[PDB]
């Protein structure tokens, strides 16, 4: 399958390229139905 | 994760992050209320900081 | 699952809805029962054993 | 020096002792961390701090002579400080504190900065209607009378209909009189009678947006013209000063100076559709403000200046009440929240108090405010100390019983109990059961539960949505069984059970589609299953489908 691991800095392109969305809140689930 | 009894476990990276989320938040809305540099200064190197 | 509804179509059977969630006595040991303590809250029957 | 000779021992031994090091250490006085971050500086070449006397070396020369200049910039520091609230207080203590009278000249200054800001919006009357369009939708029972405009500067709704009875007769005596020597003398006599009104600040906000958002798309065409007559055309702005300014509505100051015998004008024939649209939006909107574009200008200009007199002004308030909240924050210290966190939260509270402070009631601010900033820290308290977030009102009444408890207990010599707490608060025992459960925070994955291997508490924590490698192999079992008792049979039941069942496919199809495509209607189909069902159900082709049933 692969063959080498590269490393290198990360450019906010890239960063924004790894994720599926932004966090904006700092909950984490509801205290009464434990969902997220 | 839920344990027994009711209690919660959590991992210390939760507690930083929301400290990091609070911050920046904080920030983004000092920074609309236009207030005295002093103030954003200091939420500024809180925000480093975090 | 697909295979586990036609399974329970032929046979008929129907699902527990409840979990088994029983105390048993750990592999390997073999003794007899000497003591049993039951401890209920306020709110709740005692059942006839206790 | 002090710290080459501390660097001498250091590498002679190998290593050194806390009394050594502490002591050859420049008397520069360390605030702690300072002594803190020059140890591992130290630790950079490798040494051992070792509270006593007392193993090998792997550090990079490149690490080491990094770390020796820094340790030779140490001694030259004055004072270096690696802390935030350290570095606050010092920013802080450089502004003096303000007398009673020092808050007089300051609430003037912003009183005269506001009026200035009201006026200079009461010029451009614009908005008039706006308001009046407003108010009539209002008076249709659309919104409420009082919800519009927060009164008038007098206090009955009769009173507040009269007047605006008499505006709208203003406004229509003075619009349908603009034929000019005496339509401007109209135009202030309805700014002024318009100026005994009170807005609410959320319909002045807006209408002051509005105006911006007008004047925006004013500049932005200004601006546009200019790039497209300038950048691209290299034309010479004392033209501009010349032709533009002073008339500023007609197309002859752009459209008539092509013919001025220059190469700006001949380049400008290429850009002449995009200008020429943008005059004509200028010229449109000239005609909506209905105003030299000039005298908007310094209106806009007063208004700026009176915002930033205004803003200053408060500036310094706020710098002496900075000078506060750090007094009420350490009433909170260990309440879950960081003190730099309470300070910030409390400033916040400072600022919406100087803003809706009156000192013509006379209030000692140090007491209108005294109470915006607490009310600020303990709504964060509430808002933003506990990982699984709770609503205010839970917190009240989790600390109402942590009270009702303590007195309890101090005059009964015992914890009090869940129905001896109901009693004494007015709850119905089981709420109480129901408080006296939202879990307290969360326990550390990390907390050391060890003495053995070093092992920390997270790790016995197992994972509960495992499939169990023998309910895997059952599975496959299954699929496979199912595959032979099914196959032992002719092609069109077959696929009848595959299709309503789901058997090796995608979907649960019902009979309509299974008859669209078995042609038939439903009876039929649902009889070729029934048959399939009773016959893998006699035994000697359903031992094995039996076995799978859990007994
Ligand atoms: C001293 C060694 C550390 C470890 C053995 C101690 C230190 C703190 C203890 C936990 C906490 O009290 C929180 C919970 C309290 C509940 O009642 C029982 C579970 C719970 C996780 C405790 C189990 C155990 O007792 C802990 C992990
Ligand atoms: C030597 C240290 C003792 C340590 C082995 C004991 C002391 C407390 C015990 C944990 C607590 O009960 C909390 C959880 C309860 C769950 O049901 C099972 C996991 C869980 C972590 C327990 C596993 C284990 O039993 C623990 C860690």
């Amino acid at each position: 399958e692969f063959d080498a691991i590269k490393i290198a800095l990360a450019s906010p392109d890239m960063i924004r390229s790894w994720s599926f969305g932004e966090v904006k809140k700092p909950e984490t689930i509801n205290y009464r139905t434990f969902k997220p | 994760v839920p344990l027994d009894g009711g209690r919660f476990a959590t991992s210390d990276l939760n507690d930083l992050y929301r400290r990091v989320i609070n911050r920046n938040n904080r920030l983004k809305r000092l920074l609309d209320l236009a207030a005295p540099d002093i103030i954003v200064r200091n939420e500024k190197r809180m925000l480093q900081e975090a | 699952t697909p295979e586990e509804k036609l399974l329970r179509a032929i046979f008929g059977e129907k699902a527990s809805d409840v979990k088994d969630s029983s105390l048993r006595v750990p592999n390997g040991v073999s003794g007899t029962v000497i003591d049993v303590q039951v401890f209920t809250r306020d709110g709740v029957e005692k059942d006839k054993r206790a | 020096s002090q710290l080459k000779l501390l660097v001498t021992r250091g590498k002679e031994q190998g290593y050194l002792t806390y009394a050594e090091v502490n002591d050859h250490l420049p008397e520069d006085i360390v605030d702690s961390d300072q002594i803190e971050d020059i140890i591992q500086m130290i630790n950079d070449m490798g040494i051992q701090v070792m509270e006593e006397a007392p193993a090998e070396n792997t550090a990079d020369e490149d690490a080491a002579e990094a770390a020796a200049q820094v340790l030779s910039s140490v001694e030259s520091e004055i004072g270096r400080t690696t802390d935030p609230v350290r570095m606050y207080m010092r920013e802080m203590g450089t502004v003096e504190l303000l007398t009673r009278e020092g808050e007089i000249d300051i609430a003037k200054r912003i009183e005269d900065g506001i009026n200035q800001v009201q006026c200079s919006v009461a010029e451009y009357p614009e908005a008039i209607t706006y308001l009046l369009e407003q108010y009539d939708r209002v008076e249709a029972e659309e919104a409420r009378l009082s919800d519009l405009i927060t009164g008038f500067v007098d206090i009955d709704p009769e009173l507040a209909r009269e007047k605006f009875a008499e505006l709208r007769a203003q406004y229509v005596v003075t619009r349908d009189t603009i034929k000019h020597a005496t339509a401007q003398e109209e135009i202030l006599k309805l700014s002024e009678v318009f100026k005994q009104f009170r807005l609410v600040p959320k319909q002045f906000d807006y209408l002051v947006n509005s105006m911006r958002v007008m004047m925006d798309r004013v500049r932005t065409q200004e601006r546009l013209i200019m790039k497209l007559c300038v950048e691209q055309c290299k034309m010479p702005k004392k033209n501009f000063i010349t032709l533009f300014t002073g008339n500023e509505t007609s197309d002859t100051w752009f459209n008539a100076a092509i013919a001025m015998n220059k190469p700006w004008s001949e380049k400008l024939h290429d850009v002449s559709e995009e200008v020429h649209r943008a005059l004509q939006k200028l010229q449109q909107i000239e005609e909506e403000t209905g105003l030299t574009i000039e005298q908007v200008k310094d209106i806009n200009r007063r208004m700026s200046i009176g915002e930033a007199k205004a803003r200053r002004a408060k500036k310094e308030m706020v710098e002496a009440n900075l000078r506060l909240v750090i007094s009420i924050a350490k009433k909170y210290t260990n309440r879950g929240l960081q003190f730099l966190d309470l300070i910030q939260e409390g400033n916040i509270g400072l600022m919406k108090a100087v803003d809706k402070f009156e000192y013509r009631r006379g209030y000692k601010f140090s007491t209108y405010a005294t109470w915006w900033i607490r009310q600020a820290i303990t709504r964060s308290i509430a808002d933003q100390a506990r990982t699984i977030r709770i609503p205010v009102h839970m917190i009240e009444t989790i600390n109402k019983l942590n009270r009702i408890s303590r007195q309890m207990l101090q005059e009964m010599g015992r914890e009090p109990t869940p129905e001896e707490l109901a009693e004494r608060m007015l709850m119905p025992e089981d709420k109480i059961r129901k408080v006296l459960k939202i879990a307290k925070e969360p326990i550390s994955m990390e907390t050391p539960i060890g003495d053995d291997e070093d092992s920390h508490l997270g790790d016995f924590i197992e994972d509960t949505t495992l499939e169990l490698p023998l309910d895997s192999a059952t599975t496959e079992s299954l699929r496979a069984a199912t595959h032979d008792v099914l196959a032992g049979l002719t092609a069109r039941e077959a696929k009848v059970l595959r299709m309503r069942f789901g058997i090796d496919m995608n979907t649960d199809y019902t009979l309509e589609e299974v008859g669209k495509q078995f042609d038939v209607t439903r009876e039929r189909i649902r009889q070729i299953e029934a048959k399939a069902l009773r016959k893998l159900r006699h035994p000697s082709r359903s031992e094995v489908l039996r076995s799978f049933l859990d007994d």
